[PDB]
């Protein structure tokens, strides 16, 4: 029979100690880090209570596919406690990400239907192709003004504000002109309330709420700061665009977006509608911005797979003849490029999921109700689990054996509780590298490897600044 | 059918990766 649960590895039992050598040794903001290095420690799995969470951390795909298998009707994954009391205390309405179980269900399979499914999800494409074909005009726009025939510069901003107005153009079937040169400031406010919200998420983030107040006073003000700026705009969006229908009516034939379709007809109610858009709009900026930056960065380091990449959206976008629904089922490398995008940069730098049933993995015995974490950067990074881990290799997804790519595409997570976003986050990424593809060559002068910071998401651990040049 | 035929599962390009992680419903 396998062996007990205290015989898994660990740092000791002791939560508050091994926060204090965490903090010490490594850092709350290189957690990926601490993860690599944890593995190196103690094999390929390992426990680490830290204050008062216990979690089981796992590398190995042949251990996340038991773990994925056993999963019930109703997955849970690890809650922000700032997040939580936030939303309790100020008794701010939740959406899916806050709920469990059947209120869970409910919502999700509500959300399915309009952001995940073919039949809703096919409506993305002008939407998404408007806000990125607007982006590459910025860039033309940009190397004009230069007069040196290329343009240079930090987009990260830029890419924030094109995050943004892709997600609100799919949810509310208008734009928000935050591509103009002019741009909306009470929406910029919006965009840097939530990287806000992240960022000050960290200092609070392995304490129970009673000591968040105590120790972080003034990181859980500003953070509370943050979200009722999230709260109070998207409400506001929300509540016009409700109104709005009724001053027009409720007749279209053609597609309005997400919201119009939630609010003409679904099983949720208006509240839970809200609270999910709010969600959406917050969870969809600072992530699909971020791994787009890592894309154009990643082919700016391998020029190589750059011209491969732009090679095959010619070839894509020619034999389409121009249809833009054509060109993304003729484009499988640039499709592999986001994967191997994904599995070197992942946004989230664990999976979790609570056990519903005992498990034994590693001839551990797991407990029901044990966190089990999948640590998902360090997969990424780790030579038995992929060859040459370093290097960008896109046709690495594309291999006939099956055992090269198994359970390690883990960047959208799996399963019924897998990014809700991960369809419009796909077609987002896709056509927006589409787009610039074709229209320009990516570089970065004095190139030098760029680390990465956690900051809840994990982030570029400093600027990267581009040179764009006109392809022709 | 978890999701309820919607592609978010696979209990039942992106069916292809829904695949490896392993339809129904499509
Ligand atoms: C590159 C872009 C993105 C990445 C890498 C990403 C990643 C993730 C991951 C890893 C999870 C947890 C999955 C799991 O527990 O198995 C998640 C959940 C979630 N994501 Fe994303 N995401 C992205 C874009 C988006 C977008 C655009 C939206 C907006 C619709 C979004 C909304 C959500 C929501 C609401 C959840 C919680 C879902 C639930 O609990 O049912 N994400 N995402
Ligand atoms: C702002 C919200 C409405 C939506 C946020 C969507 C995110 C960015 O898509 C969230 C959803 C679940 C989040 C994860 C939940 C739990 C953990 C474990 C923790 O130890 C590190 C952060 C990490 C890995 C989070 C990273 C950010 C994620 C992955
Ligand atoms: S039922 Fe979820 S994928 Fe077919």
């Amino acid at each position: 029979s396998p062996r007990p649960f205290n015989e898994i590895p660990s740092p000791g039992d002791n939560g508050w100690l091994n926060l204090y050598h965490f903090w010490r040794e490594t850092g709350t903001h290189k957690v990926h880090l601490h993860h690599v290095q944890n593995f190196q420690k103690y094999g390929p799995i390992y426990r680490e209570k830290l204050g008062n969470v216990e979690s089981v951390y796992v590398i190995d795909p042949e251990d996340v596919a038991l773990l994925f298998k056993s999963e019930g009707p109703n997955p849970e994954r690890f809650l922000i406690p700032p997040w939580v009391a936030y939303h309790q205390y100020y008794q701010r309405p939740i959406g899916v990400l806050l709920k469990k179980s059947a209120a869970w269900k409910k919502d999700r399979v509500a959300l399915n239907q309009e952001v995940m499914a073919p039949e809703a999800t096919k409506n993305f494409l002008p939407l998404l192709d408007a806000v990125s074909r607007d982006f590459v005009s910025v860039l033309h726009r940009r190397i004009k003004k230069a007069g040196s025939g290329n343009y240079s510069g930090d987009i990260s901003d830029d890419l924030f504000r094109f995050a943004f107005e892709s997600i609100t153009n799919v949810i509310f079937g208008e734009r928000q002109g935050m591509l103009e040169e002019v741009v909306n400031p009470e929406a910029q406010r919006f965009i840097d309330a939530i990287y806000q919200m992240f960022h000050t998420s960290v200092p609070m983030l392995n304490l129970p709420p009673d000591l968040f107040r105590l120790f972080r006073t003034k990181t859980w003000k500003d953070h509370v700061a943050a979200w009722d700026v999230i709260f109070s705009k998207a409400d506001i969006y929300t509540q016009n665009f409700y109104w709005e229908l009724r001053q027009k009516g409720s007749v279209h034939h053609d597609y309005r977006g997400i919201l119009y379709r939630l609010l003409g007809d679904s099983k949720m109610s208006f509240e839970d509608i809200k609270a999910n858009v709010t969600e959406m709009l917050a969870g969809g900026v600072d992530t699909t911005s971020m791994t787009l930056q890592w894309h154009l960065y990643e082919m700016a380091r391998n020029l190589k797979v750059q011209d491969m990449l732009r090679a095959e959206v010619l070839a894509a976008r020619h034999q389409a003849q121009g249809d833009m629904a054509t060109m993304l089922q003729l484009v499988p490398l640039l499709k592999a490029s986001i994967k191997e995008t994904l599995r070197l940069h992942p946004i989230s730098v664990t999976l979790q999921r609570y056990l519903v049933n005992d498990l034994v993995l590693r001839d551990y015995m797991i407990p029901a109700k044990t966190l089990v974490q999948v640590a998902i950067y360090a997969l990424g990074r780790e030579p038995t689990f992929f060859f040459d881990p370093e290097n960008f290799d896109p046709t690495r997804w594309l291999s006939k054996d099956k055992n090269i790519t198994y359970f390690r595409n883990l960047g959208f997570g799996w399963g019924v509780r897998q990014c809700l976003g991960r369809r419009i986050a796909e077609l987002e990424m896709t056509i927006f590298l589409i787009n610039m593809l074709e229209n320009f060559r990516v570089e970065i002068q004095h190139l030098s490897d760029v680390g990465t910071t956690f900051n809840l998401i994990l982030m570029p651990e400093k600027p990267i600044s581009f040179t764009f040049w006109p392809f022709n | 059918g978890a999701c309820e035929g919607t592609l978010a599962c696979s209990t039942c390009d992106e069916e292809n990766d829904m695949l490896d992680l392993a339809l129904g419903c499509q």
